[PDB]
């Protein structure tokens, strides 16, 4: 197999990154170091038109947690966007 | 899976007087 996600991230231009850096900021609005833990992520859901619980929110973080830390960062967060690039399944 | 359309429409840009 290969890395269709880790490859796209590195192949991102300032046009895309400039967009991800936006949510990454509102995603950690109140964090201590600069990561996510649902407490900050869910805060956006209410505005996104939804509101997941703290027990399920972990799914949004465990979907890209390759470090076993629990919180997401510019590394795991970015991939979370490539996996949902466009819907065509 | 993060509502790409409802993502910017809700936050990251919502100034409307
Ligand atoms: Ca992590």
């Amino acid at each position: 197999m290969d890395d269709i996600y880790k490859a796209a991230v590195e192949q991102l231009t300032e046009e895309q990154k400039n967009e991800f850096k936006a949510a990454f900021d509102i995603f950690v609005l109140g964090a201590e170091d600069g990561c996510i833990s649902t407490k900050e992520l869910g805060k956006v859901m209410r505005m996104l038109g939804q509101n997941p619980t703290p027990e399920e929110l972990q799914e949004m973080i465990d979907e890209v947690d390759e470090d076993g830390s629990g919180t997401v960062d510019f590394d795991e967060f970015l991939v979370m966007m490539v996996r949902c690039m466009k819907d065509d399944s | 899976r993060i509502s790409a359309d409802a993502m910017m429409q809700a936050l990251l840009g919502a100034r409307a007087k």
